[PDB]
Parts: structure tokens; sequence; C-alpha cells
């Protein structure tokens, strides 16, 4: 019997490969390849123009096929991750690529958190995604999402990226071969993500107030080593930046708007019966998610913000715990849907069919009729 | 003590105020407060943190807003106190608290905490000497100058419907839902995630209820605007740039008439209106049924009526005469109404002096207004 | 072999003849999702019925196929009996008769259709219908005495002098259990706590089941919870909030002996009683007064015999023994009754055979009901 195809998206990072194999085969960025192209335009876009995504997604959607799954788009299934909230024109031209440029057997837009409740095995948790563009909590309850709670925060990788940009050009330190800042009007991205994950880390709960204390009127964690750059232009990172990129993702601003109150928030709009059982229950996935001391900073902000005189009176003492997936943080949701992909038995039936697809152009969406 | 009485329309989405006589409240603003993003450690931005309408309209990027009531429910009393201290304030009334007569407004089935925490602040720290917490039905009755009529207001949280006969309010054929145009905003944020734009935070909350309030038409089958293409009307943002909004503008009005299609759980306007008159006697809904009286800012959707003309008619029973009576004073008619109750001479028995008041407390509020 | 089915508009009690308890206590409740575009996967149910829509509560809407003895939607009561025989008492109905619990004063179509429905749908060999308090006075152990039997959709009283119905003194009333859960559910938010989807009305109604006590001097105990606050206990929901209540405690209750607290416009159940004995004839009055016992689940409030005894002796004539007789499985009263009526030597030919319905029809129910 035939496989299925799990393509999972992404503004940084696609995820692909096949069904049942635990792990995908290939975790290629959302660059392009073009000649006369200094940058490489990401494939996932929104806000812009029709035909230039659809021939983007065929050409990335190809070089995918051709270079990381040796097959051809007709003897198996493809199963889309996309995670929920997706714009429907951008599903819309996924879905015109997959039927007339490759014309697949059955596509499958499914979600993300379920795909990703799905590798724990149990039928209900709160999801927190913590996604390149935004974070993204969506609570399940026995298998169905509970879509009416729903919370998003533009704190992301993004915003980690135009927090290293800034607060890096500020302090730019680069030694001659001695300060000499502003060399460069923009830095690209590829040495900003390096710098998050081999020298940015996520801070403790006391650190963090310590940094709270350091805003106005101490940072009192200094380690950090002088990052090179090519070309003889080596900068210096300093010890309190690798402190307040994490800051800034676990700040309130007056606002109570962190990204671990996100999930208190949307815990707050679910119903009175699933409190408790997605309080036991506590799933965090994302690709931001792998950062040293993430979730013991995140579980410390949790039940730092349990006490708060605004949440406590109507959550109050509960049992936080967070699962360990069989898979790594960034990549659940692609072996969540690896898991129903090779699930061939209702996968027929669930999925859209080509047929269906060709003579109807109608695609099932949380929309009237 | 006597002098002028003031009406003071609070409301879940917008606080409307004004002395009685007036036809006209000549201060109106959107109910909340306003403080900015960035927690002030110095001046040289925008100081005291507090914002209360034009000065709170006057920024909008630089401003966390915290509603401080929800649902016709008050969760925050000091940010309601800052409120009515700036409808008191300089640029509201300039007038003095313990002088005039007070009305006050407040929806059915209310808590009694919210009644009693209410009468604390205007007799403890605002002493005025004349104060009756109205309801918010009887009073667009009274604007609209009708005895009998289904009173279906939609403020921004709560959607009830009292049918009212001759004077004579029926308290168990009440419908209330708690759903109305912040949940209408709310969702029509989501559908906007749909259409590409995002938007979160408070103040762009606001500027997401701008956006409803422009362009939001209920057609009376939203599948043939489905399965049609529509236009895409821009619409020019408060920050300078343009949206094409497109399908969300009509999907998101379904709420308020198919909630269950989101996934939250209650009846629809048009079942509120029916199980209203339903629960009622069998004398009197032929009469309800010609009697409807529209109020609140969430009935002001293109096409509004003609929908609810259609529902009404498919649970209603056939060959019945219905008068959807749609007053253009919609957004007012609960402080119009306010108005000439407490402009009349009999309206004197109905408040409580801060004496009467210091007799009991509680009790006295619940026994007088009821 | 006898099955006994006690179809209520509440739990659905069923088990064996001859057994002491039942062994199916369920909630006859069905339930559909949150229909939305999204899906589930790895597999789940359509329709929950039973305890399994009552743990997965949390998401969907609970909807009785039963209101007030009336069987409102056949295929949910269909999937309650489907889920009774082929999953709580693991047995087909082909091999067994069943006997099926009926309120009295029903209209025609339900004790026709649920026969039709035994005969045509689950090929049952024999199938009778009686009427719950029948029953209840079986499980009593008497053949004398009036049967004040009130679930939670119905509330009725049956006299019964030795072994013989007075068909014309049976009187009905709607106000049961289920118009208490809404009158808790009114007056608990009233106090500040919105219990507002269906799914909040099954803890509104554990509350009623856990700290609601029927009160003996309604005003003196309204008096002193409103002087004192030691009566005020305190619960906790399935989250871990907790809750304190005054006056719903003993309030709550209290709609049964007064109905002017929602509008009913009619009597209480012991004036209904009281008339329910007055409609016989006069030389089997003491026999009543003496007999009276209580049943269905919505007797089972701490300390209501006493209110009953109190408010039989204001209105009965003082030569006359007021007795009040309230077992401690009167929950079960109405299935231990089917149960010894299924296990009689003497009900075998008190059955309607399958050729009987056969030949007749639905129309035999009626010659062969009671
Ligand atoms: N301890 C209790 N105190 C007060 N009310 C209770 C208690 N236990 C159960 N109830 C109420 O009694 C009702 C139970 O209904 P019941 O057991 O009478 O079954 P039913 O479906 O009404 O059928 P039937 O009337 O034939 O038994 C429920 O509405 C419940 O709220
Ligand atoms: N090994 C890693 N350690 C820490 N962070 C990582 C690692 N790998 C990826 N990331 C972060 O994860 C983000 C990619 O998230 P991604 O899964 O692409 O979001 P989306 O849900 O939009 O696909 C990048 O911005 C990067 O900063
Ligand atoms: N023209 C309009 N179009 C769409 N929505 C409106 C319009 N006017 C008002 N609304 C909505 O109705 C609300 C105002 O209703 P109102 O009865 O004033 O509420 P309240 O009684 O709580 O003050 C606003 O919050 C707004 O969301």
């Amino acid at each position: 019997e035939k496989t299925a195809v799990v393509i999972d998206l992404g503004e940084a990072f696609t995820k692909c490969g096949f069904a049942g194999e635990t792990g995908p085969r290939c975790i290629i960025p959302s660059v392009i390849k073009k000649a006369g192209m200094p940058k490489p335009i990401k494939v996932v876009q929104y806000n812009i123009n029709t035909e230039e995504l659809y021939s983007y997604l065929k050409e990335f959607i190809h070089i995918l096929y051709f270079r990381h799954l040796l097959v051809n788009p007709r003897d198996r299934r493809v199963v889309v991750i996309e995670s929920v909230l997706c714009p429907s024109h951008f599903r819309e031209t996924l879905t015109r690529v997959l039927f007339k440029y490759f014309e697949v057997p059955s596509v499958l837009l499914a979600p993300s958190h379920l795909m990703a409740l799905l590798t724990l095995g149990i039928n209900s948790a709160m999801v927190l995604d913590c996604g390149y563009r935004e974070s993204l909590v969506l609570p399940i309850y026995e298998g169905i999402p509970v879509l009416n709670c729903w919370g998003a925060l533009p704190l992301g990788g993004k915003a980690l990226h135009k927090e290293l940009e800034t607060q890096l050009l500020e302090q730019c330190t680069v030694d001659t071969g001695q300060s000499l800042p502003s060399v460069m009007g923009s830095i690209p991205e590829g040495v900003l993500e390096d710098i998050k994950v081999r020298t940015c880390f996520v801070s403790d709960l006391t650190r963090g107030l310590k940094i709270q204390a350091a805003k106005f009127n101490r940072p009192s964690p200094p380690p950090n080593v002088d990052y090179p750059l090519d070309g003889e232009k080596i900068l210096h990172v300093l010890g309190s930046i690798r402190d307040s990129v994490v800051e800034i993702l676990f700040e309130q601003d007056n606002e109570e708007k962190s990204v671990a109150t996100l999930i208190l928030d949307s815990l707050m709009q679910c119903p009175i019966d699933t409190r408790k059982q997605l309080a036991e229950n506590l799933v965090i996935i994302g690709g931001t998610s792998m950062l040293p001391g993430f979730l013991h900073r995140l579980l410390a902000e949790i039940r730092y913000l349990v006490e708060k005189p605004k949440y406590k009176k109507t959550l109050g003492t509960k049992t936080f715990r967070i699962h360990t997936p069989p898979a790594k943080a960034n990549c659940v949701a692609w072996l969540g849907g690896a898991i129903f992909g090779a699930l061939q038995d209702i996968l027929g039936s669930r999925s859209v069919s080509k047929e269906y697809y060709n003579q109807t152009g109608r695609i099932p969406d949380w929309c009237s009729l | 003590i006597a002098n002028q009485p003031v009406v003071i329309d609070n409301g879940s989405g917008v606080i409307k105020a004004g002395f009685a006589g007036d036809q006209i409240p000549k201060y109106c603003f959107p109910n909340y407060v306003g403080r900015p993003k960035h927690v002030r450690v110095m001046a040289g931005a925008l100081e005291g943190d507090i914002f209360i309408g034009p000065k709170a309209e006057e920024h909008r990027g630089l401003l966390s807003i915290r509603y401080p009531m929800e649902h016709g429910i008050v969760k925050d009393w000091n940010d309601m106190e800052r409120i009515w201290q700036y409808v008191y304030s300089k640029d509201q009334l300039q007038t003095f608290s313990e002088e005039h007569p007070v009305l006050l407004t407040e929806a059915p089935l209310n808590p009694r905490k919210n009644r009693e925490r209410a009468a604390e602040v205007f007799f403890e720290t605002f002493n005025v000497p004349a104060l009756f917490i109205s309801m918010q039905a009887v009073l667009s009755l009274y604007a609209t100058g009708r005895t009998t009529g289904v009173v279906l207001d939609s403020g921004d949280g709560v959607t009830h419907a009292v049918p009212i006969y001759e004077g004579f309010a029926m308290p168990h054929s009440i419908m209330r839902i708690d759903i109305a145009g912040r949940d209408v905003s709310r969702f029509l944020r989501l559908y906007l995630r749909k259409e590409g734009y995002d938007f979160h935070s408070s103040s762009e909350f606001e500027i997401v209820k701008a956006i409803k309030e422009r362009a939001c038409y209920l057609s009376i089958n939203p599948q043939k605007d489905e399965t049609l293409e529509t236009e895409k009307a821009q619409y020019y943002l408060p920050d300078g740039s343009t949206i094409e909004i497109g399908p969300s503008r009509f999907r998101a009005p379904e709420l308020l008439f198919r909630p269950d299609l989101i996934g939250e759980e209650s009846e629809g306007i048009h079942e509120v209106l029916v199980f209203a008159i339903q629960k009622s006697d069998m004398d009197l809904r032929r009469t309800l049924f010609s009697n409807i009286v529209l109020s609140g800012g969430s009935t002001l959707f293109k096409g509004f009526g003609d929908r609810l003309l259609s529902e009404v008619k498919k649970l209603a029973p056939k060959d019945v005469k219905i008068r959807i009576s749609a007053p253009q004073e919609r957004l007012y008619s609960t402080w119009i109404g306010g108005s000439i109750l407490a402009s009349l001479d009999t309206f004197k028995k109905m408040w409580v002096s801060k004496k009467e008041y210091e007799e009991d407390g509680a009790r006295s509020i619940h026994r007088k207004t009821f | 072999a006898a099955l006994v089915v006690d179809n209520g508009s509440g739990m659905c009690k069923a088990g064996f003849a001859g057994d002491d308890a039942p062994r199916a206590v369920f909630p006859s409740i069905v339930g559909r999702p949150r229909h939305q575009g999204v899906m589930v996967g790895m597999g789940q149910k359509d329709s929950y019925v039973g305890d399994e829509a009552q743990s997965k509560r949390g998401i969907l809407t609970l909807k009785y196929p039963i209101e007030h003895g009336i069987v409102t939607n056949w295929d949910d009561m269909e999937k309650i009996w489907h889920h009774t025989f082929y999953n709580e008492l693991r047995v087909a109905p082909e091999e067994h008769p069943v006997l099926l619990t009926e309120a009295p004063l029903n209209p025609k179509a339900n004790r026709e259709k649920m026969t039709q429905i035994m005969f045509e749908t689950f090929n049952t060999p024999a199938m009778y219908v009686a009427i719950q308090a029948v029953l209840s006075l079986y499980a009593s152990g008497r053949t004398t005495g009036i049967v004040m039997d009130s679930g939670d959709g119905v509330t009725h009283t049956v006299p019964i002098y030795e072994g013989y119905a007075l068909p014309h003194a049976i009187l009905r009333l709607d106000l049961a259990g289920r118009d208490l859960t809404d009158y808790l559910m009114k007056i608990l938010t009233e106090r500040g706590y919105s219990f507002t989807t269906t799914a909040e009305r099954e803890i509104v109604r554990d509350i009623k089941e856990k700290l609601c006590y029927v009160a003996l001097d309604f005003e003196q105990e309204m008096a002193t919870a409103a002087s004192s606050s030691s009566l005020e206990k305190s619960y906790e929901l399935p989250d871990g909030q907790v809750i304190t209540i005054g006056n719903e405690r003993f309030r709550c209750p209290e709609a049964l002996f007064q109905p002017s607290f929602l509008g009913m416009e009619s009597c209480g159940i012991h004036e209904t009683t009281f008339n329910s004995i007055m409609k016989c004839d006069v030389d089997i009055r003491k026999d009543l007064y003496a007999n009276t016992v209580l049943s269905g689940g919505t007797t089972m409030y701490p300390g209501i015999a006493d209110r009953m005894q109190k408010e039989i002796t204001a209105l009965a004539p003082s030569t006359m023994k007021i007795k009040i007789i309230a077992p401690p499985e009167r929950k079960y009263s109405v299935w231990i009754g089917g149960s010894i009526l299924a296990s009689l030597s003497t009900f075998q030919q008190m059955w309607i055979s399958k050729q009987e319905y056969d030949e007749s029809g639905p129309s035999i129910v009626h010659r062969k009901c009671f």
C-alpha cells in the first residue's frame, strides 16, 4: 500500500517527509532559489499577489518533491499540515497548486494543534504554539478544538529577531582590523538566527525579576562571548542582552499580555468543566520553544501568574504539568500529521478528494456553506 | 435640595449622559479607560495614565485600553468611579455631584452586588441626593411613547427581550444572552485573521470596532454572498493604510443569528425575541408580535430588520402581523426615555434620598425601586 | 426474565426483574458536539448518551429527549433505549418482555408511539406501560394510599384505595425538578454566578441535589438567613472555584410549595395532594391521610416530610391522623415497583404480546394500559 507525504509549511522552516516515519526526512527553510535574487523571498507570505504566490508555491513544492521526497506526486497521498487561522487565500492557492500542477490524489488541510495533540496520544490538552510569526493557543477537548477560545501575539521568532537587530545595532562594538557602529544599515537574518540559538538563552524567573529591577534603577548574569563574523568584522555581544532578548518575550507592559499569559487567557474563556483537564494536560509546541530554559521559566511564569489578583479568583490552585512529546518541540505537529497520514483507513474518506475539487472548487473551511 | 436630574445612561460600550429635558445627550463617549503601553517612569509622554473619551481618542497606538464593564457587570469599580468622575469633571458637565439628582441604568437580571456597590459609590463618594437605578427596556418604551411592545435592545455586551404589555413587565418572559457588539467585534477580528490582517491590542480592537461600525451588512441569505464574490470594499485605516475586508464583513454579524457556527451556545437575537414572546401568555402573543421595539447599537446593521423579519416569519405562526418598530434614536433611546421618565413629577417617589439610603442601605434600594 | 425500564424526564433507571436495585442508573441525556468546520481525528462518537455525555459535558450540548413526561424527540429517545438495551444491561430486548413507566394523564401519542417503537424497532415480544405512581405504591408495600410522585419534569398524585384507582381524582402538575433547577439557576445568577449554558445546568442541579433542603418555616428561615449567616454553606465546582449559597439552599425547593415564585398560577404540592384527597370519596379519606406515600427523586430533599405534614395538618381537619410515608429508597420506588409487578405470577396475562400489536396496532395500548 502507498504511503502519504506529510507536508508542513512555515514562514521560517518547512517540514516534510513520509507517513509513519518518526521525524521528517528533511527540514528545508521557506527560502527560494532564483537567479538575480540577493535575498530569497519567502514562500509563505500573506496579503500579496495571487499569481506570484501560485508560482512561488509551484516552484517551492516542486523543488521540495524533487529534492527531499524522490517521488512523483501521483502515487501517494498528501496531508498538508497548516495551522488554524491561516488565511483562506493562502489555502486556496495551495489547493490550486496541488490540483492544477501536481495533481495529487487527495489533500488534507489538517490543523496543527490537533495533530500535536495526537503525538501524545491523549484526547485533550492546551496547546501553545510558539511559531515564527505569532504565538498561538488553541485548547483541544476530546479531540475537538475550542475555536472560540484563541489567542495570538506578534511575539514569535520575528519579534526576537527585531529585538536582536535593534539592540545589537545600538551596542555595535565591531572591532577594527574599535567601536564602529552602524557600519551596515541592516544585518541579515541568518547571523541573527545563529545568535538566537548558539548564544541567546532563556533566563530564570528570579533573574527575570532582576532584569525588571534593571529596567529603571541591575543585570545580575554577565556571561558573554565575542561572536565572530566573516570579513574580520568581529562584533562583541553583551552579557545582558542574552537575557533582555527573552525578557521582551516574557514582558507584559501593563497590558497583561505575555506569552505565558495567553494560556491563562484562553483558559479563562474555556468552560468550567474543561479547566482542570486542560491544566492537567499542557503541551508546548513550536519552534521558539527550543530555547534553553524556556520551559522552566515558562512554567515558573505560569505559576507566578496563578496567584495574581486578577486570574486567581477564577483559577486558583491548579495542577499545571507539561507533557513531553516523543519528538522535538520544533517538529511535533509534523509527527502528528505523520501518524495521521499512516492511518490509511479513513483518510481516503476524511481528506478532500481530487475529483470533488475539480468538479466543485469549494474548499472545506469553518465558514457557512 | 433639588436641581436638574442627570441621566447617566451607563452601558457596556458607550456610557451616555446629559440633563433631563434635553432631547440629545451632549456628552457621549465610549466606555473605557486609557493607559499607555509602556509603564510611565517620568513625564514627556501620555501623563497621568488616565484617558477617557476625547483624550482617549487623541492617541490610539500609544494606549492600553481596559474596559470597566463587561456584559453589564462592573469588574473594575475603580475604573467606573473614574469614568463617573470624568462625567462630573471639567470636560463633561462641570457640575456638582452633591446637588443634582442622578438617574442610573442597568441591564436586567444583574447581580445584587453591582447595585449595592453602585449605590455605595453614589452615596459615599458622590453624595447624590437622588438615585434611582432604573432598567434599560422600560426607558426605550418611554422614549418611543408606547404602552405595549417587545423591547429588543442590543448594546455592546447584553441583548435582552422584555415584553411589556401596557406598563406591565413580565419578568418570567425575559430572555437574556450575553452576546452583543463586543463579541461581534471579537469574532470579526477572528474572521479578519482568516482574511489576512491581524490585530492584537485593545486600541487595535477598537480599530476593529470602527471597521465593524462602518461596513457590516446582514443579507437575508448569507450563502448567496458566499457563492458570489464580493467587490471587497476598501477601508482606510486610521494609521494611514487601507484594508480590503471582503466576506468577513457579512460573516461576522451572523453570530447574533447563528452562534452555533462558531462554537458558543445561545439562541440568537431572533430566537430571543421569539422565545420571549412564547414564554408570554396565549392572549398577548398576537399583540406582542405586532409591537417590536428595537434599541441598542448592535441593531444598526444593513439589512438587520429584513433578516429579522424573515427569521420571525420562520418561527412565528403564519398570518400574524409583525411590526419591528426601528426608531432612528436607537443609540440614545435608553437615555431619551430616561430623560422623559426623570422629567416627570411622579418620579420624585422613585428615587431615594441620602438619609433614606443611610436608614437601611442595600435593602432600601431593593425595596424602593422594586 | 423481564426487563424493567423507568424512563423519566431525568434519569433512566433500568435493570432486571426481581432485583432490588437497578443496574443502569444514568442521566437520560443525548448530546451533539459543537459542529464547526474543523475536524477531530482518531475517532469519536456522533452523539454521546448517558454517562458518556455526562463526562464529555464540557463541549457537547445537553438535550433532554423528554420534557414534562412528553417524549419530544423520538430519535433521541430511541438512541437512549438502544444504549440502555445493548450497552447498560448487555442483552437484546427480543429475548425478554419489557416494562415501561409513563406518567399519568400523559398524551396518548406518547403511550402509543412508545409501543410502536418497542415492537417495530426492537422486535420485543411483550411490553406493558404502567403508571409510575402505581409502581411506587407497589414498592411501598401497601394497597391503599395516595402517591405524591415528583420527578424532574412531572409531579402527580394518584390515589389508590384497596388496589383500585380513582382515575378522576388524579391530578398532575408540571412544576417539577427541572423547573426548580431553572429557578435555582436564575437566583444563582442573581447572586453573581452566571450559569448560562446547558452544561452549567448539571452543575446547578448538582448544587440542588447536595446543599438544598426544604425549610420548615420558610419566612422564619428566610429572616434568620438574612439575619445570621451560619446557614450559608460552601461548595466546589469541577474547577478549583468555590462558591457560597445562603438563601438558595432552602429557597430553591420553596417553589414546590409556593408556585407563585415561578408564575405558574397553581397550587403547591401539599395542596395538590390535599385536593387530590378531597376529590375522592368521603369514606376513604382517613386511609389516604394515613398512607400518604412520597416517591420520585424530587422528594429526596432533606426535611420535606415535616413540611408536607405541617401543611396538610393545617389543611386537613384536626381529627385526622396525618402521616407521611417517605422511605429512603424512594428514589427508585418506580423501578422497584416495576420489578415487583414484572415478577408477579398474575402479571403474565397483563402483557401485550407481539401478535396483539400485529392485529390491533397502537390502539391496543389504551385498552391494555391500566
Ligand atoms: N438528594 C437530592 N435532593 C434533592 N433533589 C434530588 C436529590 N437527588 C436527586 N434529586 C433530583 O431528583 C430528580 C431525579 O428524578 P427521578 O429520580 O425522579 O427520575 P425521573 O427521570 O424524574 O423519573 P421518575 O420520576 O420516574 O423517577 C433530579 O431532577 C434531581 O435533580
Ligand atoms: N534548535 C533550535 N533552537 C532554538 N530555536 C529554534 C531551533 N530551531 C528553530 N528555532 C526557532 O524556531 C523558529 C521556526 O519556527 P517555525 O516552526 O518555522 O514556525 P511556523 O509554525 O511558522 O513554521 C525560528 O524562528 C527559530 O528562531
Ligand atoms: N452604526 C453601528 N454599526 C455597527 N455597530 C454599532 C453601530 N453603533 C453602535 N454599534 C455597536 O453597539 C454598541 C453601542 O450600543 P449601546 O446600546 O450604546 O451599548 P451600551 O448600551 O452598552 O452603551 C457599540 O459598542 C458598537 O459596538
